RNA sequence: CGCUUCUCGGCCAGUGUAGUAUCUGUUCUUAUCAGUUUAAUAUCUGAU
């Protein structure tokens, strides 16, 4: 279970608990090629630097811990 | 119990029986010291005693 | 679609000799090939690259004409990006470009 | 005392003794079987060349996973080969 | 509780015996099998005169001149 | 104190150097060694005063030696005369005190109360309820020590057990014991056991180098538990000084332990400590001992040392060269067993090796030079047959002109070797064939060898791969002649040996007369056993299932031998025979020897009134073979005579019988069934139905199979109703069995048919019986699968009362139910039932109890995927941050098993989060609108 | 000709509370030498006693006679005493001087 | 072994490893504050 990464524990804390969700959110969205190009689409940019820009926002997303 | 004791991490405090440092692990301010620390809680530092080898477990940790 | 699971990206050798797969994250595998006996094609047993909380952006062949082969692990960790309260690890970290070298004799991959 | 090993999933077909025979590994169960059992040859080799995944026998058949792990997608976890509390080898 | 002789001759079946004639004559061979009359049925037995001849095979020993009969 | 330790060690030594030296200017000139008042106060515990009587008391002790020769020989004897008592003395306990054990138990010889601590030791006599006793007090207090573990602490325990895993007389049962106490207390201390670590190894290392099997096992099982549970470093700093300890033993026994904790720490963790050791040049019985720890991680972590292969080498290349010559010897040795670890891998690690091994192979007398062989014979499976045809070439050699030694280690490694050189595929065959062969035959096959039992392994082993390559006639032509040779264990060997060949070859280039010779022989042989072993027989079998028709003018002289054998030389030697004929049925038959079948058929059917089990046994199973090659209806003793014959068998009691009939039984009942007309069936019937007194698994195996293929003879209603009275009084799980009689049977007619029945014997007020219909549902669904999809909605509501509360065991297995079916209706569109019984699951979340846990556990694992997540982790929600712990605990162990099955279609399902101040929690994306 | 086990030490029991150590060096007196005795004093231990001889043949005749032997009403169990265990609670130390010393006078 | 008589019948206290559940008996609803602890209690730890 550990070693298998979004385990969590009843010590879970708020702001790890979301980043997972944000993190897998975009695993998804690399994935689903439609979605992908769903967004591509709606903001207009390249295929591309969306996958980029996701794979910033990867390790952040929602700013720093507390 | 009424046993001379010492946590090292929380204030050099003296402890008077050896259960009752578990529950000091399990504690508001034994937490406070290590995640205000830079250490985060729970249970892989239950056994802590010093500032200074946690600080290399959490090296080992991130 | 996993975080952790292979397949998103799949490179391979210019020999053909073995090819690496590997999710965005944490799992890095690699699969070696040889034609069998009569020159069908026979895969190997998988290996692994595992390495904690680093990030994938792309991977890549490599050329080495018969040797221990190459791989290109674009990387990054984002373990200095938790444990920055600050936010400053936020910036000022660089993606870490890796390659890993399968080796056949040993078999195993080492970075 | 006895639990798994968890290596990597090879490509090595797993061996059942007498014993064992029938039973669908970890649902320990004779229903079903429809898939196939793979281990790691670090588990699975040489003295352990056919031998059982539990007992330590030699294998005489090949364990069958249920159909109920199957959709429950167990069977791709770790190489189900037991390791008891002493050295496997 | 009693103990029938022909329940012990059964017993000594696939044994050595010594077959003993109402004569000066012996027998020692395997002991293959036996009828209600005591006919017996000898397997490679020495034949003595108290060693007369080697047999190899079965030989069927006719009850009529037993005498006694001797586990191995 | 390590530092200290250590001290004592120099100290140690020193000492011996002075008396050594003392005998060495003296010889130029033990336990008795006398003592000091420091030392004396040493040994005894506390708690003791030393006394004067006085001194002309203590003068006569003085005078005592003097006056022991003195008065030896001086005026004694004894005299009786002939003429209230009281003090009845205290001994024993509730599992009994030993004669012996006293010394230990002693305060058990007073009795009081207020003694603190000394209530703590002598409450810790708990043990001997461990060490003796009844099973069920051993139980008990077991667990009663486990949760004591916290709280004596270790110190107080392994104070009072080493004493008794030291005993002088302690049993092998009370060793074992006392070993589990040592385990399961070292489940949970950890951080505790430190000042404990070595202080503990010493009793059980001697455990480790172990002759049984199992007592090695445990004791590495334990030393991981150890060194794992106390800390790397804190293993280490204890165990240095060991290494240099005088005595071989406990260095060589230190290395295993250092093999055992480097495979809980890993090696490249501790590698630099041995690199270190390895190259300490204070004194060579470190290296000795430090390459010796190689070795036994070699054979330990084996197939996985592979990674750090090439470091660990580094290390040990530099003894090969040392002047020292043992350290050459180990050296070499560990080279080969990492090979075989490596197997054919590696090779260019293990490289810089060579060149000086195949130079030391060249100058060597002795142990050592044979010890270079078993590495190279490990080495050549990993080389390039160019090059290591070149090698090859060089060794086989040496090989030839050592075949000959008297040393038993030499031939063991010159065998395995062949199997390696000769082993290959870039080898040549005629050049085996000339020089090697006629030795190998010669000085190997002795009776030397084949008394031993390695050696005859090793040796079979080899001799089949020289088959492998040469072919096969030329191996057993030399070796049949010696089936006749006398003595047991010998032929034994030359017939396993065979056997494997035509194992593998096949007998299909075996030639005529060399034939004759082995039926013959192979006759010889199985006449004449002195145990019944499997070898001689299965090696006949195999040689006839080889031969096939070339068998076939044989039989007459087997069967003849079958049947005479048979018979008589009383019983024992029977059931052989029987097993004789049951291997070789399918050559009785596709041959067409018919008058055969007639023999076999009747003549078996005769011994079936045979009372000793192990004969009618292998009887029977003579039978069962005979029938899968002859049909039913072709067969002699046509069914109708058999069936019944059999049925009264059951009673038997003893084991092979219950097995070989049931077996029986069932085949026919399944092919034939026609045969027998119904009543001797349902005779049959209330028959079996005590068969599941089992002891055995495979009994109530088959015999449940049966219990459905009668059921389909005759069918449905009945046998349930016959099963539902069945298994009243099954201890603890037993009649279960028939649950899964309740099950099969209702499959092999429609099940659709057989609810009602079933539905309404839940009604009885009996509550056992209950919770079994219960499970009668439970492997009915895992039995049935996507049939469920119609009977589902008559369980649904039984379910609810079931599920709802009587006691625990309803909620239990009723939820395994909810589980079978879960899975087997997916996705067929019948879930919001499923969704309605979730809630009278879901309470029962919460419990201790485990077998209730798992069980649940079990359920909403189905049940995801019969609902889908988003229904369950709509459950799932509010759990996660419940200030309580409790619950917390829990509903996040669920969210992750859902969690880890389909987080890819998760996401959909976390609901909105309103960001706070310095974070977004917020995805944004989902919210683009075209 | 001697099991391994039994040690110059003997465990001594079964004694009265009032018992002389008069009585005592005299009775085990007989096989040998006494290297010296001690007597539990202590609340558990009274009543039992270890003996230890200049030799342990000395002790080996006795655990021989004195098996089961009688004093005032009372059998006295006579058993080797193991040894190892708890002990400990002193040191090996005080070699240093003494080795030396063999070191210095015979010099060797 | 055969015949006769009588009776009856058949056919047209095992064991082993792990673990839970449930009764009864015994002790406490009892002075303040300081820490550990708990969802909150409770419980545990000190002195008047």
């Amino acid at each position: 279970q550990s070693k298998y990464i979004g385990t969590g524990h009843a010590d879970t804390t708020k702001w790890e608990w979301l980043v997972n969700q944000h993190r897998d959110s975009y695993c998804s969205y690399m994935g689903h090629f439609d979605l992908l190009n769903y967004f591509a689409i709606a903001e207009n940019e390249s295929k591309a630097r969306v996958r980029f820009n996701l794979m910033e926002k990867m390790l952040q997303p929602c700013g720093p811990p507390a | 119990l009424n046993i001379n004791y010492n946590c090292e991490i929380c204030g050099n405090y003296t402890y008077r029986g050896p259960k009752a440092f578990q529950r000091h692990f399990a504690e508001w301010r034994h937490a406070h010291g290590m995640r205000c620390l830079g250490i985060p809680n729970t249970a892989h530092f239950a056994n802590v005693t010093q500032i200074e080898d946690a600080v290399s477990l959490w090296a080992k940790l991130k | 679609c996993r975080r952790i699971v292979p397949g998103q990206f799949l490179a391979v050798d210019p020999k053909g000799r073995a090819v690496m797969i590997s999710a965005i994250e944490k799992q890095k595998l690699v699969y070696i090939l040889n034609r069998d006996a009569a020159a069908r094609l026979t895969i190997s047993s998988p290996l692994e690259a595992h390495k904690a909380n680093t990030l994938v952006y792309h991977v890549v062949g490599v050329d080495v004409g018969f040797e221990n082969p190459m791989f290109a692990c674009l990387e990054m960790d984002y373990e200095e990006a938790d444990n920055d309260p600050t936010g400053e690890a936020a910036a000022n970290t660089q993606q870490t470009l890796t390659f890993y070298e399968l080796d056949l004799g040993l078999n195993h991959v080492v970075r | 005392d006895l639990i798994f090993c968890r290596k990597q999933a090879g490509v090595a077909i797993g061996r059942l003794c007498e014993k064992c025979d029938g039973k669908c590994v970890i649902c320990d169960s004779y229903v079903r079987p429809c898939t196939l059992v793979r281990i790691c040859d670090e588990c699975n080799y040489g003295s352990y060349q056919g031998r059982c995944v539990i007992c330590g026998g030699p294998g005489v058949s090949d364990a069958y996973y249920c159909k109920e792990c199957t959709i429950q997608e167990k069977d791709r976890d770790g190489c189900p080969k037991i390791v008891n509390l002493g050295s496997s080898k | 509780s009693q103990l029938l002789p022909l329940e012990l001759v059964d017993k000594c079946i696939g044994s050595r015996i010594h077959i003993v004639m109402k004569s000066d004559k012996e027998i020692v061979g395997t002991l293959l099998g036996f009828d209600d009359f005591v006919n017996m049925v000898l397997e490679d037995v020495t034949e003595f005169e108290i060693r007369r001849i080697t047999k190899l095979d079965q030989i069927l020993l006719n009850g009529n001149n037993i005498t006694m009969l001797v586990p191995g | 104190e390590r530092d200290t330790p250590g001290h004592g060690s120099g100290w140690a030594e020193t000492p011996r150097t002075d008396r050594g030296g003392d005998s060495i200017g003296e010889t130029p000139t033990e336990r008795n060694r006398p003592l000091s008042d420091e030392e004396l106060d040493a040994m005894f515990p506390e708690g003791y005063k030393v006394l004067p009587p006085p001194a002309g008391y203590v003068p006569i002790r003085t005078p005592a030696r003097k006056l022991t020769a003195t008065p030896t020989p001086l005026g004694g004897m004894t005299g009786f005369h002939m003429q209230k008592s009281v003090n009845d003395q205290p001994s024993g306990n509730l599992p009994f005190l030993k004669p012996d054990d006293i010394q230990y138990f002693d305060k058990l010889l007073v009795d009081v109360d207020e003694s603190e601590e000394q209530k703590e030791r002598k409450i810790m006599k708990l043990l001997l309820k461990i060490k003796n006793g009844t099973p069920p007090m051993r139980k008990a207090a077991l667990r009663q020590i486990t949760d004591k573990a916290r709280e004596f602490g270790a110190g107080p325990l392994f104070n009072q057990i080493l004493p008794l895993l030291m005993s002088p007389t302690l049993e092998d049962q009370e060793r074992h014991l006392l070993v589990k106490v040592i385990d399961r207390i070292l489940y949970k201390l950890d951080d505790l056991v430190r000042p404990y670590v070595h202080k503990i190894l010493v009793v059980i290392e001697p455990l480790l180098i172990d002759e049984d099997y199992y007592a090695r096992v445990e004791g590495r099982e334990i030393i991981s538990n150890l060194a794992k549970a106390a800390g790397l470093a804190t293993m280490i700093s204890t165990m240095r000084p060991d290494i240099d300890n005088m005595d071989e033993y406990v260095r060589n026994t230190t290395a295993r332990a250092f093999a055992v904790v480097a495979s809980a720490l890993g090696i490249p963790s501790l590698l630099p400590f041995l690199k270190a050791v390895c190259k300490s040049k204070k004194s060579w019985q470190a290296r000795h001992t430090g390459i010796k720890i190689v070795q036994q991680i070699a054979i330990l972590m084996g197939c996985a040392i592979l990674p750090h292969l090439r470091s660990l080498v580094e290390i040990i290349e530099h003894g090969l060269v040392d002047e020292q010559q043992k350290v050459r010897t180990i050296s070499a040795l560990a080279i080969a067993a990492l090979a075989e670890a490596a197997t054919p891998y590696g090779i260019e690690s293990f490289d810089s090796v060579l060149k000086p091994l195949w130079k030391g192979i060249r100058q060597h007398r002795g142990k050592g030079l044979a010890a270079f062989l078993k590495a190279i014979g490990y080495l050549i499976p990993l080389m390039d047959a160019e090059y290591a045809n070149y090698y090859t070439r060089e060794v086989m050699l040496i090989l030839i002109r050592e075949f000959q030694s008297p040393d038993e280690e030499m031939k063991k490694i010159v065998l395995k070797v062949v199997k390696q050189c000769c082993g290959t595929d870039g080898v040549e065959a005629n050049y085996i064939k000339t020089e090697i062969l006629p030795p190998f035959f010669k000085h190997f096959w002795q009776h030397r060898m084949a008394l031993d039992r390695r050696n005859y392994r090793q040796l079979v082993d080899t001799t089949v791969e020289l088959a492998n390559k040469v072919g096969a006639a030329e191996i057993i032509s030399r070796i049949v002649d010696d089936l006749k040779d006398e003595a047991e264990q010998y032929r034994k060997m030359v017939m396993e040996t065979i056997e494997k060949i035509m194992g593998n070859l096949g007998a299909a280039d075996i030639d005529h007369k060399l034939e004759e010779q082995l039926i013959d022989g192979i006759l010889y042989a199985f006449q004449e056993q002195t145990t019944e072993d499997s070898v001689m027989l299965n090696g006949f079998g195999t040689v006839v299932n080889a031969l096939g028709k070339r068998v076939k003018p044989y039989l007459p002289q087997i069967c003849g031998t079958v049947l005479w054998r048979l018979n008589n030389k009383s019983a024992k030697v029977r059931q052989q025979a029987a097993d004789l004929i049951s291997r070789t049925a399918v050559v009785m038959k596709t041959c067409q020897e018919e008058k055969l079948m007639g023999h076999l058929g009747v003549v078996l059917y005769e011994y079936l009134g045979e009372e000793y089990p192990e004969v009618l046994g292998s009887i029977l199973g003579a039978l069962k073979a005979i029938v899968n090659v002859i049909g039913m209806h072709k067969m002699t003793p046509p069914i109708k005579d058999l069936l019944p014959r059999l049925t009264p068998i059951l009673k038997n009691r003893h084991e092979k019988v219950q097995e070989n009939c049931i077996d029986l039984v069932g085949r026919i009942a399944d092919r034939g069934a026609e045969y027998v007309s119904a009543r001797e069936w349902m005779r049959i019937c209330f028959e079996l139905l005590e068969l599941l007194k089992a002891h055995k698994k495979a009994i109530r195996r088959a015999t449940v199979n049966t219990f459905g293929y009668i059921a389909k003879a005759i069918g449905p209603h009945d046998v349930l109703a016959t099963l539902l009275n069945n298994l009243k009084v099954q201890e603890r799980q037993n009649r279960v069995c028939t649950t899964v009689a309740i099950a099969i049977v209702a499959e092999t007619c429609s099940p659709f048919t057989v609810l009602p029945a079933l539905m309404n014997e839940y009604r009885v007020p009996e509550l056992n019986v209950q919770n079994g219909v219960l499970k009668s549902l439970s492997f009915l669904f895992e039995y049935i699968g996507e049939m469920g999809k119609d009977y589902i909605y008559a369980v649904t509501p039984l379910l609810e009362d079931a599920l709802m509360d009587r006691d625990l065991v309803h909620r239990q297995t009723a939820s395994a139910v909810v589980q079978h079916m879960s899975l087997g209706v997916y996705g067929f569109g019948c879930e919001d039932s499923l969704n309605h019984l979730l809630n009278y699951v879901w309470p029962n979340v919460f419990e201790t109890s485990p077998h209730v846990i798992q069980a649940v556990m079990g359920a909403l694992e189905g049940l995801r995927v019969a609902i889908g997540p988003c229904r369950m982790l709509q459950y799932c929600l509010q759990g996660l941050f419940h200030p309580a712990r409790k619950v917390r605990d829990v509903y996040w162990k669920i969210y992750n098993s859902i969690y880890i099955g389909s987080q890819d279609a998760l996401i959909a399902h976390y609901p909105r989060i309103y960001n706070d101040d310095k974070n977004t929690y917020i995805r944004y994306e989902l919210d683009y609108i075209l | 000709r001697l099991p391994p086990e039994v040690n110059r030490i003997l465990y001594i029991r079964n004694l009265p509370y009032k018992i002389t150590a008069e009585e005592m060096y005299d009775i085990f007196g007989k096989y040998g030498p006494i290297r010296q005795i001690r007597v539990g004093n202590t609340p558990e231990t009274r009543g039992t006693a270890y003996v230890v001889y200049e030799d342990i043949f000395d002790a080996k005749n006795a655990c021989d006679h004195l098996s089961g032997f009688n004093v005032c009403n009372r059998y006295l169990v006579v058993l080797y005493y193991n040894a190892n265990r708890a002990f400990q609670k002193m040191d090996t130390k005080k070699k240093e001087e003494q080795l030396k010393l063999l070191k210095e006078k015979y010099g060797i």
